[PDB]
RNA sequence: CGCGACCUCAGAUCAGACGUGGCGACCCGCUGAAUUUAAGCAUAUUAGUCAGCGGAGGAAAAGAAACUAACCAGGAUUCCCUCAGUAACGGCGAGUGAACAGGGAAGAGCCCAGCGCCGAAUCCCCGCCCCGCGGCGGGGCGCGGGAAAUGUGGCGUACGGAAG
RNA sequence: GGCGCGCCGGGCCCGGGUCUUCCCGGAGUCGGGUUGCUUGGGAAUGCAGCCCAAAGCGGGUGGUAAACUCCAUCUAAGGCU
RNA sequence: CUAACACGUGCGCGAGUCGGGGGCUACGAAAGCCGCCGUGGCGCAAUGAAGGUGAAGGCCGGCGGCGCGCCGCCGGCCGAG
RNA sequence: GGUGUUGACGCGAUGUGAUUUCUGCCCAGUGCUCUGAAUGUCAAAGUGAAGAAAUUCAAUGAAGCGCGGGUAAACGGCGGGA
RNA sequence: UUGACUCUAGUCUGGCACGGUGAAGAGACAUGAGAAGUGUAGAAUAAGUGGGAGGCCGCCGGUGAAAUACCACUACUCUGAUCGUUUUUUCACUGACCCGGUGAGGCGGGGGGGCGAGCCGGGCUCUCGCUUCUGGCGCCAAGCGCCCGGCCGGCCGGGCGCGACCCGCUCCGGGGACAGUGCCAGGUGGGGAGUUUGACUGGGGCGGUACACCUGUCAAACGGUAACGCAGGUGUCCUAAGGCGA
């Protein structure tokens, strides 16, 4: 699709805020409807995007650190998770699925995925929830900020998609850059080009 | 022929629309180009119906 | 009802022109066989040939790439040598069969419509004067007629071009 | 008759470089299907009838049909020499 | 009679050979000449459908490899049955 | 365009050949004609699906063939042994 | 000539184009509205998915699970109905196209005027519009009305309209998007074309194959050797009837 249509759409919603003037956190949302992708066939799409926007940012993180993590994660006010806490809630597994109800996406260090696949990893991957790795750069500054919003374009049997991007008061150019990279990587992750999507629609949470 | 092709694109029978245009136009490249410009025309119709 | 514009379309022994037919060796467009060969014959071959028809010129046609190529790349057309009896076609039988590159003969390039900008700046014809007149032309004068805005002329054409 | 010389009259009162801004193209035609003829041209070299019938970073060519994708090469459907 | 082929014989040159096409200078439309006009033909190389490849070898010195006396690779000698 | 300046007491296509007396049987064959609906068969175009496409597959299915009536003053044919 | 081979004008049939206009019938759809989104565990009738943190004055937790529940518009499926896209069938329309007639002579509406029908002089609906005893004639306007010119109310000569209604978009009729034509496709096609219709042989034809092979003889003690010489055979058959061993 062209560019002036999403420019006019974001302009129309940023002056049509006065339709609601919400009592909640004010944010917009991308939703995708597409035409004939069959659900039972193979080659489904499951792809993470890297996004340096953090468009939603109200987001809650829980990290699971090795050594060299403890007081620095607690000084950036991120909860350190330890082997004693993993066994504390591996003796019964049920409360961390409510931690998938509080928190959305976690973060992990690099060694813990021999301790994890005992029972609780395959027990609690049943939410869309596996904690994300770090690398040997060993930095949490802005690495947690870009490993959040690694957006899962995930295939389902239903012919519909919704993408979590955008709030009302970020800058206009960075938002149209955000949904620029969003829709072009989504078309490139689809099995074919712009014919494969039936509707692009950008309107908001309310 | 292109009105009936835009009817098939509103129904979203893209393979049938492409075979229809490549029978009643000629080569497959010309069929692809005319299919995508009819899809552009139909998107502009949807934007006109929207706002 | 009439008168007046334009548009379509007639009639003139109207004013001025033009075409018709012949020759046809060479040239262009079309039509187009069968003998013959295949040891028969039907596809092929004879053959885009003979016959037929139309149209010219002193030459005609072609001709300045919607090209050849695949290289370190050439550069309109036509003709000669060669490519080559090769690639290819063909009851893959008989038979048919070009081109590119290379060397030479020759050698030349250009113009519109469009896009535009200049007061139609354009053109034809009749009358009068001067000159020239056996290739009807040059100049001036006509509040002389007409064409043309449903587009004439100037600049401009793919090698770019225009204007400031 | 031509090439040379001079006069009268008439026409044109013309160019090149750089920068900036504009502008640019030929349709029942290309092309596809089918049929027939021709061609060395072989999943159709060219020509024609019928039917379909375009596009503009497009279109044609790139000697095996086709799809994807880079390239190379020209600019057809107007005219003179 | 023309063309093509094959073999035999005469002639010139000979791993070359040939200007036939073009050009330059009465018989003579002949003749001569070109060589940075050998383009090209045929010959000097064959085989393969094609991708393609494309016409002697031996000895010496050195560094069972083992239950490359063969020799892999380097320096010398003899060298084309 | 002829029949046609015509219209079934006409035009066109056949056989047999005045008169009198008759004109027997056969529709199995080959023809001709009638009907389009059991199973058939069936071209191009159109339709649908698969495939990246050329392409492949499937369904639908005109006439004619088949199948079924009629017809011998249509071509023709019209037994044998005890 | 035909039941030969290969085709052919002609003819039958189908498709496409010329090829349009409406109204109904069957749909297939798009679209607007409407309602089920009942496994179990779960205050439960959880279709799926992602955002989501307080209106109005359920819920953010927690409870169970594969999976939540304010609010927003997302796309899926199923069932009734409105509307506009196309296919199909029937009935119509005419304007392309075809046919006939004529010296293209009164067409279609309306206005006017007579005859009947029934209502209280009236209208509505309908009908007619002037020719039939006779082998005659029939045109080039009488009459009316209004203007006008020449000469002296009189004379002579003119013009216009009713008479002979008005207005219109095909001359009237008759067919009709089918006959028909153009191009493909199948069928039929001695009406017509082109050609073919083997060989051996005690002439040729009919017969036979001596036409490709095999055995014995011929065949004269190597081999070879003929006729339509002689007596015969073959165009196959076998998972063993091949190969070993006993
Ligand atoms: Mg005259
Ligand atoms: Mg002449
Ligand atoms: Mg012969
Ligand atoms: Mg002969
Ligand atoms: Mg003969
Ligand atoms: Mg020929
Ligand atoms: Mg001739
Ligand atoms: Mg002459
Ligand atoms: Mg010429
Ligand atoms: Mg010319
Ligand atoms: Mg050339
Ligand atoms: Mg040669
Ligand atoms: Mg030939
Ligand atoms: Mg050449
Ligand atoms: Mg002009
Ligand atoms: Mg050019
Ligand atoms: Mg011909
Ligand atoms: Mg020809
Ligand atoms: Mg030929
Ligand atoms: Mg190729
Ligand atoms: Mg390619
Ligand atoms: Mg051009
Ligand atoms: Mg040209
Ligand atoms: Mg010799
Ligand atoms: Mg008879
Ligand atoms: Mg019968
Ligand atoms: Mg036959
Ligand atoms: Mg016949
Ligand atoms: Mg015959
Ligand atoms: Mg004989
Ligand atoms: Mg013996
Ligand atoms: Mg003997």
């Amino acid at each position: 699709v062209s560019r002036d249509t999403l420019y006019e759409a974001v302009r129309e919603v940023l002056h049509g805020n006065q339709r609601k003037r919400r009592k909640f956190l004010e944010t917009v949302e991308l939703q995708i409807s597409l035409k004939n992708y069959d659900p039972q066939k193979d080659k489904r799409f499951s792809g993470t995007v890297r996004l340096k926007s953090t468009p939603r940012p109200k987001f809650s993180v829980c990290v699971l650190g090795d050594q060299q993590h403890c007081d620095e994660a607690k000084a950036v006010d991120i909860p350190h998770m330890d082997i004693e806490a993993l066994k504390k809630l591996n003796k019964n597994k049920k409360l961390v699925k409510k931690l998938a109800k509080k928190y959305d996406a976690f973060l992990a260090s690099e060694s813990l995925i021999k301790q994890i696949p005992r029972i609780l990893g395959p027990g609690l991957n049943k939410a869309g929830k596996f904690p994300s790795l770090l690398t040997h750069n060993e930095n949490m500054v802005a690495k947690v900020d870009e490993v959040k919003s690694t957006i899962k374009f995930q295939m389902k049997k239903v012919l519909c998609l919704a993408v979590a991007v955008g709030h009302v008061k970020m800058t206009d150019d960075e938002l149209v850059y955000n949904i620029h990279l969003a829709v072009n990587f989504l078309v490139s992750l689809l099995k074919k080009n712009w014919q494969n999507v039936r509707a692009l629609y950008i309107k908001s949470t309310m | 022929y292109e009105r009936r092709a835009m009817e098939l694109l509103k129904v979203s029978k893209d393979k049938r629309a492409l075979k229809f245009i490549k029978k009643r136009v000629g080569t497959h490249i010309r069929a692809k180009r005319k299919r995508e410009e009819l899809s552009s025309v139909l998107a502009a119709m949807r934007k006109a119906a929207a706002k």
